[PDB]
């Protein structure tokens, strides 16, 4: 009486439902253009720019 | 001839077309150093003997 799942779940609230900033996707889509944030700070990295 | 057989090595005929492709300029200038390099160097197999 049990499945496996690779992301988190977590039972909405609502039955309307609206955008919302607050998981776990969009938390890595975050993490990941912070560290192209980062990247692109420098430009030892890309020098011709 | 000879050590054309041996060798593993043949000329890969896009590596100096897919660079410069990183760094670019504005189209206002007159000089380019990619079209530069494309007109300074001609690759056709014949530099390879």
């Amino acid at each position: 009486e049990v499945l496996l799942l690779p992301i988190d779940h977590q039972p909405a609230n609502v039955t309307t439902p609206t955008l919302d900033f607050t998981n776990e996707l969009t938390n890595w889509r975050a993490r990941v253009c912070e560290l192209m944030k980062n990247l692109v700070d420098n430009q030892r990295y890309q020098p011709g720019w | 001839v000879l050590l054309q057989r041996i060798s593993p090595l043949q000329i890969d005929p896009t590596i100096i077309s897919n660079t410069m492709s990183t760094v670019s300029e504005s189209t206002t200038q007159t000089l380019s150093p990619a079209s530069s390099i494309l007109g300074k160097l001609r690759p056709s197999n014949s530099d390879f003997s």
